Order: C-alpha cells, then structure tokens, then sequence
DNA sequence: GGAACGTATATACGCATATTGACGGAG
DNA sequence: CTCCGTCAATATGCGTATATACGTTCC
C-alpha cells in the first residue's frame, strides 16, 4: 500500500504527466489520508474563478483513491514520533499523514523525504 | 468503523479467510478489494481504476 | 511468491461473525495472528510480528539516549525489626 | 454534548483553575477533537522538565474524554465552512476541530468565540 | 446508600448462566445499572464503582501537581503547498 | 489470578449479584469473605478472623526487639 | 480495605500490643503486600538467633492475611506516582506497596505518613 | 524460555549495541519480571531530556515481552534462596527478579552471573 | 397472608471461535 | 481427476440478559 503527500496528490489532480506515470507504474493500493483532503477541500475555494472545476477533478480523485481517517491509531502513531524525534511545529501537519501510513503498514510517497527520515519505521518513496 | 483488532487465520472450506469482528466489519452485499504487498493486506469497497482516474482526469480541463 | 497480488470479493458470513476469504495468492498461511486496523474505506490486515522483531522493529529504528542508565541499587530499605 | 476547544483542554490539563471550574458545571458528554489530541499530545514533551507530569495529567484525561475520530463527516463539514466563509490558511485547525463539534451536533466551547462566528451552524457556548 | 461505611458477608459462588457469580445481599450491594471496575491480585479480588465522570476526572486532576505554567498554544500549523 | 475487568450489576431474583469473569473468579466450593469499606468491595478466601490471629500469635514468645 | 506497610506487618508479626489493638480494631479487609511479605521472608534469616520463631510467627500470619500479589495493574499506579511525585531510589519500594493500595483502593496504613503524602489519590492511616 | 537480568532490559531500553545484537540470538519466549519493569519505569523520568524517548523505547519493549507478575509461586521461590543463602539487603531485588525466573523454569539472562552463583537450581546464561 | 429477601435452577441471545461436507470450474 | 474458490451447515465457550418458585424471618 501507497501513501501520497499532499503535494504528490496536488501533482495528480492537476495531470502533472511526471506524476502521473509514476503512480500508473505503482503495483498496490493507492491511499490518501484524509488530512490531505480536507488540505485539497480548501484549495477548491482559494479563488473565486474556476472552482467546481477544481471541484470536479478533486471529485473523481476521491472515487478512485480511499480516504484513511484519522483516529486514535494514528494520534498513537503521531505521539511515538514526537517522542524520538521530539516536537517539531512546522512538521505537525505532514506528521499526521505519516503517522496513519505508519498504521496502515503503507509505504510513504512525497517529493520531500528529508522531512520524514526523522520518523522510524516509515517507508519512504522520493520522488 | 475505527478499531483495531487482533486475529488468527482460519481454514473456511479449502480456502483460507480470516474474520472480520462486528466494529471492523464491512456490509454484507459490499464488493471489496484486496490488495497484497509483501505481507500487508489492504481492503476497501471497490472504487475503480488508476487509469480511469488518469484517463477522466486529462480529459477534463486542467485549470490555469 | 509474487510481492504484489490482487483480488476482488465481498464477505460471507462464516459462523457467527463476518469474514473475507484469502485466494492462494493473498493468504497468510495457517495458525499466523494478525493485527486488523480499520479507518474508515479501509481494512489493512498484517501479521502481528512480535518475536523480537522487537529488536528491529522499532528499537534500532529509533533513537537511542546518549547514554546507558547506571541502574540504582539498594532499594530494599533497612526497616527496624 | 460539548466539544471543548482545544484551548480549553490546554488549560485543563495544565490545571488552570477558571476552566476546571467550569467544566465541571456542563452537563452530558464532554468530548475532545482528535485534532486536539494531536495537539495536546506534541504540548506533553515541548518542556522536558514538565513532561511526565503532563503525559499523565493528558493520560487521565484521556482515559475520561471520548475523543472523536477525524472522518468523512468532518471533511463534508470542514467543505461546508470553506466554501460559506472562504478559505483560511490559518484557519485550518480551528475549523477541523469546529468542523467535529459540527458533525456530532455537539456544542463546542472556548473563550476564543470571535474566531468562530465565520462558521455557520456551530453551536458555540462562551466562556 | 448504606447506613454502615462497612459492612460483611462470607458465602460461596454460584453460577448464573455461563459465568460464576457472587450474590451482593442489601447491606453489601452497589445499586442497580452501576457500572463497576474489577481487580483481582493474588488472593484479593476489589470491585468498586467505575469513575467516568468530569467530577471525577477533575477531582484527579486536582489531587496531581500542576505543572509551572499554561501552554501558548502554537498555530499556524499548515503549510502553504505550491498549488491550490 | 492477575486481571482487570468492567461489568455491571444485574438482579438474580430478589438479591443482587455482579458477575466474575474467567480470569478473575474463584473456585465452586471455596468459601470468600465479601467486605464492603464505602463503595469498595473486597472479596478473598475466608481464613481465620484477626482476633484468632492475635490469639495465637499470644501463645507464642515474642522476638527479643 | 486496608494495606498495611510493612513496618505496621512487622510489629505485627511480632504482636506489639499498640498495634495488634489497634489492627483488630479496623472493620475493613486487612491486606498484605507480596512485598511485604518478601521482607519479612528475608528477616527470617537476618540474624541467627530466633529465626525459627519469626518463622514460625509469619508462618501463621500468612495464613489469616491475603496478600495482594505484585501485578501490571500496581506498576502502573508505580508509573504515575513517579510521573507526578519525580522519581526517588529511596522510596521505590513504599511505592511499590503504596502502589498496591492505590490499584485496589485501600487505605495505606503506616507509621511513616509524611513519606506518602506525595501520592495522589493515596488515603492515609497515620499511626 | 528466557527472563533477562534488569540490566540488560535497562541496556535492552537504551539502545546498547552490544545487548541489542546478543539478545536475536535468544531463541524461546523472551520474558521479564515485574519487578524490573518497575526498575525501568522509574528509570524513564530520571534525565528529563532523554524522557521521551525511554518513555517510547520502554513502551515499544512492554508491547512485545511478557512481564511475570510477582505471586506467592514467586515468593516461595525467594524463601527457598534466602533459606539456602541467607539474607542479605542489597540483593533482595535480583533475588525476586531470579525467583520468578525460578518458578517458570527459565534461563536468567546476565552478564553479571556471579552475583547470581548462589541462588539454587538457577540456570543461567552469563554473557 | 404476605412483604422482604437469601437461595437454586432454567432458557435465551450476542459473537468470537471452532470444524467439517458438498458443488463446480479451470489447470 | 485434483486444486480450491464458492456455497454451506453446526458446535462450544462465555459474557450477558431474563425468567420462575421455594424457601426462611418478621410484620
């Protein structure tokens, strides 16, 4: 099972043909957490021009790629990270979405795998 | 729907399965996928393709 | 094995609970404890692994203290009598 | 049933006496965000000379307070407040947490009600 | 509830369906649909109401030291993405 | 014998009774005092009453200090 | 219920009118620590004259007294004493049994009160 | 089956690479005895900093070894070494830790086996 | 008479957990 | 013809409801 960053996600909605056959290529589940959707439902209204098109692909993106919630196994997840790898503000969100592929045994895929290294038993992908 | 549980495998038949307790359990007439990487299973109602989404996805207008 | 394997089913009901059944390329094997997680759309399912694997998993993954604690000794107090 | 800001729950496992006071007077279930877990449990380690007197005053509170996972609800609610008030970088925690009290029909309590008169529908008590 | 703080019984088990049991007469018994909390170590079996309340959670609280201050809670938690 | 549990009272005809899971209970035919302190209940195997304990503890010499 | 420090179990053993008045005089369950009884085990053999008769003494106290066995209930009371009180080598062992007392909410009966009263929750009996 | 010396569950804890490899090669159930896990809990509290981890190394050990409560099996066992031994204060801890190894009929795990020469039918692994 | 109440047998449901037999397709 | 996926049934352990009635002891 698979994991996109919130930014690897962004890259997909918006067809980015670089992303794109990298997750095409991917064999296994394709996962979202459900903080990164609630960070795509806000991008949806940033402007006031072609939302509902952002709001279509976004929509179709959801029908194809399940939502992991966040729940009391992925808050244990996020406390044990803070405990080896101490607190870190700028990091709680993005620890989050660690901490739930951490539950679910997924390995995660970001652009920016130097912020994650920090967190172990964490599969990563860079791209 | 948010649990976790632990569990044994079990022969059902010729076939193994393993069993689902009530706060994990899914529908009755709910098509699932599964999905096996390495050692880790991953379950969910049926969604459709990757390509599928790829494909609708650059045949609609990216914006900009 | 393959590394990777797919299938589609729905649940049948085996006793008096719910269950899935593995095919040949998904299953586990015989007498392996499991851990189940479910969040929501989904259901991850993976062996329990508690042998060591504890030395792995996570213990060298982590950070260690700087150093080793000197264990205090003499606990058992003098008591009168 | 009450959601409790996660200031309020701060202040509560820190032991501020106004809000202990006063939590003791809500009636029903008194409810946390898992957002506010998440946030309560980074707070534990920040000062390591308060550390185990935090995990545990947060472990027993914890072990009273159901906490509400974060799930499909909450998102289709977080939408519904961007796309009333428009979207808020900053904004986003506090309306992930507002967005549960939402979803369960709770009353979500705080001294910060200003911060919360954007979101329509939030039954909000201020202290 | 209770007229005396103690009070004492001695008598066997007995069996009530599928379990074994314990029969509580009038001076011993909690109420009726009290949820209790059962601890057994070595010869001691205790069972005492289990406390769930906010008066209870508050009243441990306030028995615990407090710790020096109260946290500034940090904001701004999320990050801007490149892309909506 | 080294277990936690939660239950709830239930009525076995005209008295109550909590029940004792597997892991927590005791024999059939043991004898158990049943010592209610407030709303703390202390159940153990009956033995001899403290007052026999110091009585026979009297017929013995006690420790020079 | 009552848990007796071993001290208060040594001057019993040892049938010190003041405290076998007193004991007798408790209407609630009197209880024994494992600890305890470890300690008063081990002063069998402390010196050489009269172990037969502090053997012969514990003997028939260990078979009135129930001993409340050393469990995973009483090493998490342990674990919070340390976490609101700080950690000392030189208590560990009252609170262990103070530990005890705490999991089957007795009160701890001691000549030594003043050493416990940095234990929440811990009922006193200051003899 | 195996129950490990409080010093190597405390090196166990801490990272140390000379205990880390030794004890893969443990073949058999891996256990340790209440009364160390006592040991280790206070343990995690002494050097604030350092605390959050520890409290994460100690849990992860605590979801994987079985902890041995300390019963009247146990305390038999140490009235058997103290009456084959005699008393002695200081070793009274180790004493309760090798009893329970005795009662399960387990291997104590040590690399300081010569304190443990004199406890009776112990059977011992000294690293 | 009959409350009150301690004692003694039932018959049940929920749900995890066993185990075993038969039909039928695709290697 | 055999795997082995899909039908099945059925049993037991055990916590959890609930009933009925045959007692005493004290108005």
């Amino acid at each position: 099972a698979y994991v996109l960053d919130t930014n690897v996600a962004i890259h997909l909605r918006d067809g980015d043909p670089e992303v794109t056959t990298r997750v095409t290529a991917l064999n296994g589940a394709i996962l979202l957490s459900i903080i990164s959707r609630v960070e795509l439902e806000g991008g949806v209204y940033r402007e006031a021009a072609q939302a509902g098109l952002r709001r279509s692909r976004l929509d179709v993106m959801l029908k194809v790629l399940p939502v992991l919630d966040f729940d009391g196994a992925a808050a244990d997840e996020y406390r044990r990270i803070v405990e080896s790898a101490g607190y870190s503000r700028r990091k709680v969100v993005d620890r989050m979405i660690a901490a739930q592929a951490l539950a679910h045994r997924a390995t995660f895929v970001t652009f920016n795998a130097d912020d994650f290294r920090d967190i172990p038993g964490l599969s990563l992908l860079a791209w | 729907h948010h649990a976790r549980a632990t569990g044994k495998t079990f022969r059902s038949g010729n076939s193994e399965a393993v069993r689902l307790p009530r706060d994990l359990a899914f529908g009755a007439d709910v098509e699932l996928t599964l999905i096996r990487s390495g050692d880790v299973l991953t379950i969910y109602p049926s969604k459709g393709s990757i390509a599928d989404l790829v494909a609708t996805l650059n045949q609609m207008p990216r914006p900009d």
